[PDB]
C-alpha cells in the first residue's frame, strides 16, 4: 500500500497539494523509491463500508486508485566491452589533470582543492598488518572556507558523483545527526536500532559542514569515528559494537571576518587541536579583491545569468567505481 | 573496554541508573567500569573531561 | 449590567450593540440620566475651583500628589474618539508610570482606581508569561473539547489595567507592551486562530528603584533599570520624593489620627465639599455627549513650546510622544468644563503637568 | 390545502419564469432574457441555472417573495419539479441547482439564532482549513435478495439506509438491504469550514467558528485565507457530544396506550446549527484609456514615489523599498535545474520611537495576499501545517498556516529577536529551499511558499553605537543576515526646519480639517497600476551588461581599502541583485530593454544605502 | 538476504541472518494436562506434541463430557440415568484443568532486525519476529550476530487494514551464533 | 482487618477536604394517572431509572402509565469526604505515612478544616470495589470510615460563646497579678535570655485591630516582625514555639516550598467534580501566622509573593 501526492513543483499559487492512496500488486512491488516522480495508469474504485448504523449526515466513501502499470518519469557497472574499452585510456600520461579538470565546470579555478577531492574520494590501501593492528586506509579533508566561496558546490558535485555518500547536515536538522540510538518508528510501532550517519555510510564518504554549530555529543562521535573505527551503544537493553569506517569531507567556517589576522589556522579558527590531529589533508579559500577574478568571474556570473577535454560523467563514475573495487 | 571521553560514544562512563519507561523499574544502565569488571579500562583525554 | 456605585462604559466601543438590540427590546446597559439632578450639573459646572475640587474629591484618604491625582482624573478623561475614512483611528489612551521611594502609598491609589474602574484587571510582576495574557485554549471538562479562552489584556478591553513592580518582568514580557502602547492591536498567530484582535486600554503600572531611597547626584534614567527609549514611551512619568522637612507632617499625623478616632466613617467634611457620587455621572455624562475640537488658535503655542522642548541637546529625552502627549491630555483638559473648542489659554497647565515632573527632575 | 399552496407557488413559479424578464428597452440586454439561459445551457450542457432575486422582487408585490424566503426546505421539489417540466416542454439524466443571489441585508453569525431556521440568509465570512471532495449517494438502489433487488429508492434525505416499506417481493417489512455500489448516481461535495470576520467581533471577545456545506456546482470555488458570501438554507444537523452540558435535554419515548398486550427502544436527540450553501462568490474598457494617461506620463516614477503613505513625513527611501516589493522579479526557471529567485527582501533595522510599524500598517492596510504577524506567540507552528488529524476517519487535513497563505504577496514579520532558535530554522528553510518539509506525527508531507520578507528588529543597545559594525547590533544569526537586501538603517537628529516641518505636519493630521494633503493618484488607480504593470515579463537585450560589471567593479574598489568600515566581501549575490533591482525599476517604467541608466538608479540606491550602513 | 523475501518462499526452509534487539519474557505452555468433568465426574488425558500455531490454538479442550462415546453396557446405564426420563449433559464445555499432575515448557519470542549496513540509505530498516522451542530459550544475549535456520510462516491476528491480509513470522529450528565473538 | 463493624477512634493531619454537594437518599415519582407515588430506595453508588409503573391500580391493567420524577418530594442529604493522614509522630523508625478515607453525612459537615490535627471517632466499615479486573481474588472490600463525633485538639478562636465557667480559670490569672509579664514569661520558658522578644512575640499573637474607612479602604491590623543575628541565640525554639501555640500556624523551611508549593495550584479533582484550586502554604494558614526560616535563600519569585 503506497500513498501518492502532488508534485510540489507546478502547483498553482494560494492552493495546496493532496494525497491518495494506490494499491499495489504481484510484479509491480519494489519498483519505485520514496520521493521522486512516478507515473500511473490505474483504474479508479471505492471501498465500501464498515458496518452503517445511526451515524450522523452524510454517507461518505472513500477512493482507491488500483494500480496497473507504474513507470519512471516520463545500476551503474561494466560489461566487457568496457573493460577491453577501459584499457586504452588508462596508457596515457596526462590522465591527470584530464581528471581533475573533468570535475567541476562551475568552478573556474582551484585546481589544488579540487585535486584534493579527486584524491579523496578515490581511495587507498586499508590495510591488515599481520597479525595485530591497521594503520588507516582513509583520507580525511578539511576545508577552511569563506562566506562567498562555492565550497556547496564542490561538495554537492561530489554528493552526485560517488558509490554511497550521505549527505548529513550537522544541527537544524536533517536526518540524521551522527549519532546512532534506539528510538521508535512512528510508521512502525516496534523499536528499531537506528545507526548514525557514520554507522550509515560505511566505504563510503559522508559529507559535514559548519563545525561551529555542533554540540558535544556529537563531537565525542566523530572523534570517536576517527579514533577507533567503531561506535559503541549501550542505552538501553543492547551492548553491541558496530564497525564504520567512514571518510569525511569537512566544510570550515572562519570566525567573523574571512580571515581574522597572521595567526595560524588553530589560532584562526575556534576549533580544537584534538580534532585538527586527525584532518590531514587542509584546505584554504582565497583571496582578497583582484582584477583578473574578477573579470573572468564576473563574465562568468553574466554568462550564467543571462541564459533564461573532460569526458562527460558516466564514463568517470565508472571509473572510478571499477577502480575502487 | 576503550573509552575516549568524555563518555563514549552513546555510552557513559560511569554507573549511570536510568529508569525502564515500561514498568516504572530501576536498573544498572551501564557505563565502562561496570562492564569491564576485573580487568583494564583505557581512556584518552584524561585532563578534558 | 450597570450600576450606581462604580463607573458607567463608554459608547464609541459599544456602537456594535447599539446597533444591535434594538429590534428586540432588553435592559438598558447605560446609566439612566435623570431631569431634575441635571439642572445640578449645570450648576456645579460653574464652579471656577472645580480643576482642585474634582482632583481633590478623588482619593479622600491619601494626601500629597495633587498633580499626580490631577493626572489620575486625566486618565479617566482620555482623549478624542477620531475615526478617518480610511486608517486612522486613533484612540484616546494615555499611559501613566509613577515610580519613586516606598512607603508612600503606591498601593492605596491602585486599589481605588480598581474599585472605580468598569473592567479593570489586576495583575502583577513575576506572576506573568506570554501565554499569560491571552490565547489560554485550554481544555473544557463539562463538554470535553477544544475551547479557546481570553487572556489578561482582552479582559481589559477598555479601561484601566494595573501592573505592579515593572522592573521585574522578564524580555519575553515586556516584549508584549511593545505592541500594546504603539500599534493597539495584538496578533495572536499561533495553531488554534491566526486572526489580529484588538485590546484597547490604558495602562498604569509602578516601579521601585535599586535604592530605595533615591539618591541626588545620581542620573534620573540609571535609577530605575529600563531602557530608556521605553521609558521614553510613557506619556506621564512621576517621580515622588520625600522631604526631610517638619511642617507637613504635622499635618500628616493630625490626619492619621482624625481618620482613626470616633470609629465612624467622617474623614474629611472640613473645610470641604465632597461628592460622593455625582462624579460618576459628572464623568460619563463627560464622556458621551461631548466631542471637543482643538482648532487654529492655539497651534502657534502649542508648535512653538515643542520646538522649545527640542531645543535642548548636546538622560531623557523628548520625541513625537510629547507632542501627542501634549495635545492628547490637552483635549482632554477640555473635555472638563463641557466645552465643546478648546482655547489657547488652558493649554499652559496642560504642559506644566509635565513641567512639574520637569522642576522634580532637577535635584 | 397545503399541497394546494405548494402546487399554488408552483405553477405561479412556472407562469413567473415563463413569461418576461427583461423590462429594457432595444438598448439592452434585450429579451427575454430566461430562454437565453436555457437555451446557452443547451449548446454546452452543463445543467444549472443562475435566477435573481431581484427579478422576483419585481412582480408580485412581494407575494411570493415572502413566500420561497421563509420556508425553502420545504419547497425543493415542488420547484424543481416545475422547472423540470418547462425544460421538457422547450428542450430535449438531468441534475437542476437552483441558486439564488442578489440578497437585500447580509447578516453576520453573531445574528444567528434559531427562529431563522428553513430561511435564506447572506452569510459573509472567512475560509479556513478547507477538506478534500468526496462521493455520496443520494440515489439507493437497495432490495432484499428474495427475490427483486431493483428498486430505485429513498435516501435523498441523510439517514443513510434503509428502504421500509412496499417490501421485498415478498419478504415484507422489514426486509431491506443489501445495497448496490454500482447501479446509483452520486455527486460530490465538500466542508469548508468558515470563520469570522476581524473587523466585526465584539469587544472583547474571541472569534467564532461555523461549519458550512457545499454540494455540486460550488465545489472548490473556495479559497484558503480569502473572504466569502454564500447562500441560506441552514439546516440542521444531528450532534452527540452534549452531554452534561447540564439539560435539561428531551427525549422520545414512544406511545404504548395504542396495543393492547397479553421494548425500550427509546432515543436521544441534541442537535447544533451547521449551514449549507450552494453558490460561492469570492467578492472580497472605459479606464484602460486611463491606463493609457498612466503610461504616457513621465514622472510617473516620482508620483509613485510621492503618494505612498501620505501620513509619514520624511525621507523616500524605504516607500521606494516597498514599491520595488509590491513589483516582483521575473521568478523564471533555468537550465535544467535550479530555478531562480525571483523576490526581494527589504528588512528594516532601527530604533524604537521611529514608527516604523506605520509602514506595515499601511502594507498589510492595502496590499492584496498581506498577512501582518507581530511575532512573539508566533509561536512554532504556527507558520507551518499541524497537521490536523481528524475530523472523521482519516482525514490527514492540513490548516493555513501563516506564513503559508501570503503566497505571492508580502508576509511581514516583527522583531526576529525575540523570536526563538527553530523559527529561525523555518525561516531560514523557507528562504533558500523555497519549500517546507514536514514530518509532524503521522503524515509525511511537503508544501511549498513563495512569498516576500518585510523585517523590522531592534538593535542590542537600542541605539547607536555608531563606532560599532552593523554585524554587532543584529543579535540574529549568521547565515539569514546574508539573504537580506539592504538593510535601511534609520536614525534621526535635531534640525529646526525639520522639526517645525514635522510638527506642523502632525497637527496637521490630528486635524480632520485639512486631511487634503492629496496624493496625484487616487487610491485605487494605483492598485490597478500593479496589476497591468506585473504582465511585462522582459528580457533585456542590451550590450550594457558588461557596463553593469565594471560598474559592479567599482563598486568593488573603494571598500576593498578599508575594512574599517562595514567589512563585506563584496558577495556576487549583491551583482545578482543589481539584476532583479534593474527590472524591478524596469516593471515600474512600463520599460522593457534596460538601458544602463536604470542601472544608475539602483546601483546608486545600492550605494548610499551602504553609506548608510557604513558610519 | 532479508530484502528479498517473495510470497514464494512460504513454508520452506529459509536461513538469513541480521541482528537481535530484544529479547521478551519467559512464558510457559503445557505438554501433559489431566482434566476432569466438572457434571460427569469422568477423567482424561491430553499429549500434545507441536506448539507453535500461535493463534490458533494448537488443541483445545472438547466440548462435550465425551462420557457418551462408550462401548460398555452399564456404564450407558448411569449416564441414561443421571435423570428419570431425559438423558443427561456435562455441557456446555464442562471440563477443568487439573494443575497438580501436569507438565510444562517454555517460549521466548525474539525479534530480530537486519544490518544497519545495507541498504537503507532511503529507508527506514525492516524487522520480523521469532520464537523459540525447549532448548533454544535464554541463549543469546540481545546484541549479537546470528544465523537463523528457519521456517518462514503465517499466523492471523490482528494489527496494532484489509482485506485478506496476513503478517509474517519465522518459526526456529535451530539457532547458532558467531564464533565467537565474545 | 478485624475491626469491621466496631466503634473506633482514630487521630492525625486532614488534608484534602472537598467541597460539599447533594446526594440522593430516596427518589419520588409521580404516576400522572393512577395518581400513586411510587418511591425508590438507593444504596449503591449509580442507581437506573424506572419505567411503566408498579402500583396496584396501573398494574392489573391493560394501559399501563408512564412515570416520571420530581425534586421536592424526595429526600437528600449532604456528603463530604477527606482524607486522613498519619500524625507522624507515632511511626516506626522507617516507614511513611499511611491515609484512610473518612464519609461525612449529615449536621456534622463543615467542622473539618485542613491541616489540623483532630480526633475522630467513628464505626469502619466495608465497601465494595477492587482495582484492575486481573488482580481480583474475591471478594475483595477495600474499607472507608464513617464518621459520628468530632472532638479537635487546638480549639480555634473565635468559635465559642460562654463565658460563666470559663472565669473560674480566667479571674484567676486575672486575679493572680501582673498578668502580662507572666504570660511573657510563659511562651517558651525553656530558654534563658531575650525577654523583650518574648514581650514583643506577645504582641505578634494578639494582633489586632482591623478598620474599615467607608470607602472600603482597609488597613492592617497586624504586625510583622523580623529576626537577625547568628547562630546561638536559638531563634528556631521561638519559632517552633510560637508556631505550636496558635492555631493555625504554618511552619515551612527555606527551599523547601517551590514558587507552586506556597502558592495555589490547580489539579482534577476525583470522585466530586470539578478542577478546585488546591491551597497552598499561605493559603492554608490565612488568620494565622507563617513562621519563615532562611529568608535569604529564597527565590526571587517568592520575593515577590512576601510583598
Ligand atoms: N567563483 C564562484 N562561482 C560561482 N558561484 C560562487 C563563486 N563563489 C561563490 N559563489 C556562490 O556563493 C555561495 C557561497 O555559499 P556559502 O555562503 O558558503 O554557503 P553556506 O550557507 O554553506 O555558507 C555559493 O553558494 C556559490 O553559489
Ligand atoms: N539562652 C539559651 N537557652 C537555652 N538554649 C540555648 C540558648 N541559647 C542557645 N541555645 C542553644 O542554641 C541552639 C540554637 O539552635 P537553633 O535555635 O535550633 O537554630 P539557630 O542555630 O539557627 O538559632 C539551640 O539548640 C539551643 O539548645
Amino acid at each position: 500500500r503506497v500513498t501518492l501526492q502532488e508534485a510540489p513543483g507546478t502547483v498553482p499559487p494560494g492552493r495546496l497539494p493532496r494525497h491518495r492512496e494506490v494499491i499495489l500488486l504481484a510484479d509491480l512491488v519494489d519498483v519505485s523509491k520514496p520521493g521522486e516522480e512516478v507515473e500511473v495508469t490505474g483504474i479508479y474504485k471505492n471501498n465500501y463500508d464498515g458496518n452503517l448504523n445511526a451515524k450522523n449526515g452524510f454517507p461518505v466513501f472513500a477512493t482507491i486508485i488500483e494500480a496497473n502499470s507504474i513507470k519512471r518519469r516520463e545500476v551503474f557497472s561494466w560489461t566487457e566491452e568496457e573493460e577491453r574499452e577501459f584499457r586504452k585510456i588508462s596508457r596515457d600520461r596526462g590522465i591527470i589533470d584530464k581528471i581533475i579538470s573533468s570535475m567541476a565546470p562551475s568552478i573556474y579555478g582551484h585546481r589544488d582543492i579540487k585535486t584534493a577531492v579527486a584524491c579523496s574520494l578515490f581511495g587507498g590501501v586499508p590495510k591488515n598488518v599481520n597479525g595485530k593492528h591497521s594503520i588507516r586506509g582513509d583520507i580525511n579533508v578539511l576545508l577552511l572556507g569563506d562566506p562567498g566561496t562555492a565550497k556547496s558546490q564542490i561538495l554537492k558535485y561530489v554528493e552526485k558523483t560517488a558509490h554511497r555518500a550521505v549527505f548529513a547536515t550537522g544541527q537544524g536538522a536533517s536526518a540524521v545527526g551522527l549519532t546512532a540510538s534506539v528510538r521508535k518508528d512512528p510508521i512502525t510501532k516496534e523499536w528499531t536500532l537506528e545507526g548514525g550517519a557514520l554507522v550509515l555510510a560505511d566505504k563510503g564518504v559522508c559529507l559535514i559542514d559548519e563545525f561551529d554549530k555542533m554540540n558535544d555529543q556529537d563531537r565525542t562521535s566523530i572523534h570517536e569515528a576517527m579514533e577507533q573505527q567503531s561506535i559503541s551503544i549501550s542505552k538501553a537493553g543492547i551492548v553491541t559494537t558496530l564497525q564504520a569506517r567512514c571518510s569525511i569531507i569537512a566544510a570550515a567556517n572562519p570566525n567573523g571576518g574571512r580571515y581574522n589576522s597572521t595567526l595560524p589556522l588553530a589560532q584562526n579558527v575556534s576549533l580544537t587541536e584534538p580534532i585538527l590531529s586527525r584532518f590531514d589533508i587542509l584546505c584554504v579559500v582565497r583571496d582578497l579583491v583582484d582584477e583578473e577574478a574578477d573579470e573572468r568571474l564576473a563574465t562568468f556570473v553574466v554568462d550564467s545569468h543571462v541564459r533564461s577535454s573532460p569526458i562527460p560523467q558516466e564514463l568517470l563514475m565508472k571509473y572510478i567505481h571499477y577502480a575502487r573495487t | 573496554v576503550y573509552t575516549s571521553g568524555k563518555g563514549s560514544s552513546a555510552a557513559g562512563l560511569t554507573a549511570s541508573v536510568q529508569r525502564d519507561p515500561m514498568t516504572r523499574e530501576f536498573y544498572l544502565e551501564g557505563g565502562a567500569m561496570v562492564l569491564a569488571d576485573g580487568g583494564v579500562v583505557c581512556i584518552d583525554e584524561f585532563d578534558k573531561m | 449590567v450597570s450600576d450606581k456605585r462604580l463607573d458607567v462604559d463608554t459608547s464609541t466601543i459599544e456602537q456594535e450593540l447599539m446597533q444591535n438590540k434594538v429590534d428586540h427590546n432588553e435592559v438598558e446597559e447605560v446609566r439612566q440620566i435623570t431631569d431634575q439632578d441635571l439642572a445640578k450639573i449645570r450648576e456645579v459646572a460653574a464652579r471656577e475651583d472645580l480643576y482642585s475640587l474634582l482632583a481633590r474629591s478623588i482619593a479622600p484618604s491619601i494626601y500629597e500628589l495633587e498633580d499626580v491625582k490631577k493626572g489620575i482624573l486625566l486618565q479617566l478623561f482620555g482623549g478624542t474618539n477620531k475615526t478617518f475614512t480610511k486608517g486612522g483611528r486613533y484612540r484616546g489612551d494615555i499611559n501613566i508610570l509613577l515610580c519613586g521611594d516606598p512607603s508612600t502609598s503606591k498601593s492605596q491609589i491602585l486599589q481605588y482606581v480598581h474599585k472605580i474602574t468598569p473592567r479593570g484587571v489586576y495583575t502583577s510582576g513575576k506572576g506573568s508569561s506570554a501565554v499569560g495574557l491571552t490565547a489560554y485554549i485550554t481544555r473544557d471538562v463539562d463538554t470535553k473539547q477544544l475551547v479557546l479562552e481570553s487572556g489578561a489584556l482582552v479582559l481589559s478591553d477598555g479601561g484601566v489595567c494595573c501592573i505592579d513592580e515593572f522592573d521585574k518582568m522578564s524580555d519575553s514580557t515586556r516584549s508584549v507592551l511593545h505592541e500594546v502602547m504603539e500599534q493597539q492591536t495584538i496578533s495572536i498567530a499561533k495553531a488554534g486562530i491566526i486572526t489580529t484582535l484588538n485590546a484597547r486600554s490604558s495602562i498604569l503600572a509602578s516601579a521601585n528603584p535599586i535604592g530605595s531611597r533615591y539618591n541626588p547626584n545620581l542620573p534620573v534614567t540609571e535609577n530605575i533599570d529600563l531602557p530608556p527609549p521605553l521609558l521614553s514611551r510613557f506619556d506621564l512619568v512621576y517621580l515622588v520624593l520625600d522631604k526631610v522637612d517638619e511642617k507637613n507632617d504635622r499635618e500628616l499625623a493630625k490626619h492619621l489620627t482624625n481618620l482613626y478616632l470616633e470609629d465612624k466613617p467622617e474623614h474629611i467634611s472640613q473645610d470641604d465639599v465632597l461628592p460622593v457620587e455625582f462624579l460618576t455621572m459628572y464623568i460619563s455624562y463627560a464622556k458621551e455627549h461631548i466631542h471637543p475640537i482643538i482648532t487654529e488658535a492655539a497651534k502657534t503655542e502649542l508648535v512653538r513650546a515643542y520646538v522649545g522642548m527640542r531645543k535642548m541637546g548636546d538622560r531623557i529625552t523628548a520625541t513625537t510622544r510629547q507632542l501627542e502627549s501634549m495635545i492628547r491630555l490637552a483635549e482632554a483638559h477640555a473635555k472638563m468644563k463641557l466645552k465643546n473648542v478648546v482655547e489657547l489659554e488652558d493649554v499652559q497647565e496642560a504642559v506644566r503637568l509635565i513641567r512639574s515632573a520637569i522642576k522634580d527632575y532637577a535635584t | 390545502v397545503d399541497d394546494v399552496t405548494g402546487e399554488k407557488v408552483r405553477e405561479a413559479f412556472e407562469q413567473f419564469l415563463e413569461d418576461f424578464s427583461v423590462q429594457s428597452t432595444d438598448t439592452g440586454e434585450v429579451e427575454k432574457v430566461y430562454r437565453a439561459q436555457i437555451e446557452f445551457m443547451k449548446i454546452y450542457d452543463l445543467n444549472t441555472i443562475y435566477i435573481d432575486y431581484q427579478h422576483l422582487s419585481m412582480r408580485e408585490n412581494g407575494a411570493l417573495a415572502m413566500a420561497i424566503s421563509e420556508q425553502y426546505y420545504r419547497f425543493l421539489p415542488f420547484l424543481q419539479k416545475g422547472l423540470r417540466r418547462v425544460v421538457r416542454k422547450y428542450a430535449p439524466e438531468r441534475v437542476f441547482q437552483i441558486s439564488f443571489f442578489n440578497l437585500p441585508t447580509v447578516h453576520r453569525i453573531r445574528d444567528i439564532r434559531s427562529e431563522k431556521i428553513g430561511s435564506l440568509l447572506s452569510i459573509s465570512g472567512t475560509v479556513t482549513r478547507t477538506s478534500e471532495v468526496r462521493p455520496e449517494l443520494y440515489k439507493a438502489s437497495f432490495t432484499c435478495d428474495m427475490c427483486r433487488a431493483i428498486v430505485d429508492n429513498v435516501e435523498q434525505s441523510f439517514k443513510y439506509t434503509e428502504p421500509t416499506f412496499c417490501p421485498n417481493p415478498s419478504c415484507e417489512n422489514r426486509a431491506f438491504w443489501t445495497l448496490n455500489v454500482t447501479r446509483s448516481r452520486f455527486l460530490d461535495w465538500q466542508k469548508v469550514r468558515i470563520q469570522e470576520n476581524a473587523n466585526e467581533i465584539p469587544t472583547g471577545s474571541m472569534p467564532r467558528t461555523l461549519d458550512v456545506i457545499l454540494r455540486g456546482d460550488s465545489v472548490e470555488r473556495a479559497k484558503p485565507g480569502d473572504r466569502c458570501k454564500f447562500t441560506g438554507v441552514e439546516i440542521v444537523v444531528p450532534d452527540v457530544t452534549q452531554l452534561g452540558l447540564p439539560g435539561v435535554k428531551p427525549s422520545s419515548t414512544l406511545d404504548t396506550r395504542g396495543i393492547s398486550k397479553t421494548s425500550l427502544g427509546v432515543r436521544d436527540l441534541t442537535y447544533k446549527i451547521s449551514f449549507l450553501a450552494c453558490h460561492v462568490i469570492s467578492i472580497g474598457s472605459d479606464e484602460i484609456n486611463e491606463l493609457k494617461e498612466m503610461v504616457k506620463d513621465e514622472h510617473i516614477y516620482d508620483k509613485l514615489v510621492r503618494s505612498i503613505a501620505p501620513a509619514v513625513f520624511g525621507h523616500e527611501a524605504v516607500k521606494k523599498g516597498i514599491l520595488l516589493q509590491m513589483l516582483g522579479g521575473v521568478h523564471k526557471s533555468t537550465v535544467e535545474g535550479i530555478k531562480l529567485r525571483g523576490d526581494i527582501n527589504i528588512c528594516v533595522v532601527g530604533d524604537p520611537s521611529t514608527s516604523k510599524s506605520q509602514f506595515l500598517k499601511y502594507v498589510v492596510g492595502f496590499a492584496p495576499r498581506s498577512v501582518y504577524t507581530s511575532g512573539k506567540a508566533s509561536s512554532a507552528a504556527g507558520l507551518t501545517a499541524a497537521v490536523v488529524r481528524d475530523e472523521e476517519g482519516g482525514d490527514y487535513t492540513i490548516e493555513a498556516g501563516a506564513l503559508m497563505l501570503a503566497d505571492n504577496g508580502i508576509c511581514c514579520i516583527d522583531e526576529f529577536d525575540k523570536m526563538d532558535i527553530s523559527d529561525q530554522v523555518a525561516i531560514h528553510e523557507a528562504m533558500e529551499q523555497q519549500t517546507i518539509s514536514i514530518a509532524k506525527a503521522g503524515i509525511h508531507a511537503t508544501l511549498n511558499a513563495r512569498t516576500s520578507i518585510l523585517a523590522a528588529a531592534n538593535p542590542v543597545g537600542g541605539r547607536y553605537n555608531r563606532k560599532l559594525s552593523l554585524r554587532g547590533n543584529l543579535n540574529m544569526t549568521a547565515p539569514i543576515m546574508s539573504r537580506f537586501d539592504l538593510f535601511f538603517v534609520i536614525l534621526d537628529d535635531c534640525n529646526e526646519k525639520i522639526d517645525t516641518e514635522l510638527a506642523s505636519h502632525i497637527v496637521d493630521l490630528h486635524m480632520k480639517r485639512d486631511e487634503a494633503i492629496e496624493p496625484p493618484f487616487s487610491a485605487e488607480q494605483l492598485r490597478r497600476y500593479i496589476k497591468y504593470a506585473r504582465t511585462f515579463k522582459p528580457i533585456l537585450t542590451k550590450e550594457a551588461r558588461s557596463y553593469l560589471v565594471e560598474k559592479y567593479k567599482e563598486l568593488r574598489k573603494d571598500d576593498a581599502q578599508g575594512f574599517s568600515r562595514s567589512s563585506y566581501r563584496i558577495t556576487v549575490r549583491q551583482l545578482e541583485s543589481m539584476i532583479r533591482l534593474s527590472e524591478a525599476i524596469a516593471r515600474a517604467n512600463c520599460v522593457d530593454e534596460i538601458t544602463p541608466s536604470f542601472i544608475a538608479e539602483a546601483y546608486d540606491l545600492l550605494r548610499q544605502s551602504i553609506i548608510r550602513v557604513d558610519v | 538476504p532479508l530484502r528479498d523475501l517473495d510470497s514464494e518462499h512460504v513454508s520452506k526452509i529459509v536461513r538469513l541472518s541480521g541482528i537481535i534487539i530484544s529479547t521478551s519474557v519467559l512464558s510457559s505452555r503445557a505438554t501433559y494436562l489431566s482434566i476432569m468433568c466438572r457434571n460427569c465426574r469422568h477423567t482424561t488425558s491430553i499429549t500434545i506434541n507441536n506448539f507453535n500455531s500461535i493463534t490458533g490454538n494448537t488443541v483445545s479442550l472438547p466440548r462435550s463430557c465425551l462420557s457418551t462415546i462408550e462401548s460398555e453396557s452399564s456404564m450407558a446405564n448411569e449416564s441414561n440415568i443421571g435423570d428419570e426420563s431425559t438423558k443427561k449433559n456435562c455441557g456446555p464445555d464442562p471440563y477443568i484443568i487439573i494443575h497438580e499432575s501436569s507438565k510444562f515448557i517454555d517460549q521466548q519470542f525474539l525479534k530480530l532486525q537486519e544490518i544497519p549496513e545495507l541498504v537503507p540509505v532511503g529507508e527506514m530498516p525492516r524487522n520480523l519476529t521469532m520464537t523459540c522451542d525447549r532448548y533454544l530459550t535464554n541463549k543469546v544475549i540481545p546484541g549479537t550476530r546470528v544465523t537463523i535456520v528457519g521456517i518462514y510462516s503465517i499466523y492471523n491476528s490482528k494489527n496494532g487494514s484489509g482485506v485478506a491480509i496476513r503478517t509474517p513470522y519465522i518459526k526456529i529450528l535451530g539457532i547458532q551464533s558467531d564464533v565467537e565473538t565474545s | 482487618g478485624d475491626f469491621l463493624g466496631q466503634l473506633i477512634t482514630v487521630r492525625g493531619i486532614i488534608t484534602r477536604v472537598s467541597d460539599v454537594k447533594p446526594a440522593v437518599e430516596v427518589i419520588a415519582y409521580t404516576c400522572d394517572q393512577c395518581g400513586y407515588e411510587v418511591f425508590q430506595e438507593v444504596n449503591s453508588r449509580t442507581f437506573t431509572p424506572l419505567s411503566e409503573c408498579t402500583s396496584e391500580e396501573c398494574s392489573q391493567n391493560q394501559t399501563k402509565g408512564q412515570l416520571f420524577m420530581s425534586t421536592r418530594a424526595s429526600k437528600f442529604s449532604a456528603f463530604q469526604e477527606c482524607k486522613i493522614q498519619e500524625l507522624s509522630q507515632q511511626v516506626p523508625v522507617g516507614h511513611i505515612p499511611r491515609s484512610l478515607n473518612i464519609h461525612v453525612n449529615g449536621t456534622l459537615v463543615r467542622s473539618l478544616s485542613p491541616g489540623d490535627i483532630v480526633d475522630v471517632t467513628g464505626i469502619f466499615l466495608p465497601a465494595p470495589y477492587t482495582g484492575f479486573k486481573a488482580l481480583k481474588a474475591g471478594l475483595l472490600t477495600e474499607t472507608y470510615l464513617e464518621a459520628q463525633f468530632v472532638r479537635q485538639h487546638k480549639k480555634k478562636f473565635a468559635s465559642f460563646s460562654l463565658t460563666s465557667d470559663v472565669e473560674e480559670r480566667v479571674m484567676e490569672l486575672i486575679t493572680s497579678g501582673d498578668v502580662y509579664n507572666r504570660l511573657a514569661k510563659s511562651i517558651a520558658p525553656e530558654i534563658y535570655g531575650n525577654l523583650d522578644v518574648k514581650k514583643a512575640l506577645l504582641l505578634l499573637l494578639v494582633g489586632g485591630v482591623d478598620k474599615r474607612v467607608g470607602d472600603g479602604m482597609k488597613i492592617r491590623g497586624d504586625i510583622n516582625v523580623c529576626l537577625m543575628g547568628d547562630p546561638g541565640v536559638a531563634k528556631s525554639q521561638l519559632l517552633k514555639a510560637i508556631c505550636k501555640i496558635s492555631p493555625r500556624g504554618v511552619y515551612t523551611t527555606g527551599k523547601g516550598s517551590s514558587g507552586v508549593g506556597l502558592t495555589a495550584a490547580v489539579m482534577k479533582d476525583p470522585v466530586t467534580d470539578e478542577m478546585i484550586l488546591e491551597g497552598g502554604a499561605l493559603v492554608l494558614a490565612d488568620n494565622g501566622i507563617c513562621c519563615i526560616d532562611e529568608f535569604d535563600k529564597m527565590d526571587e519569585s517568592d520575593r515577590t509573593a512576601i510583598h
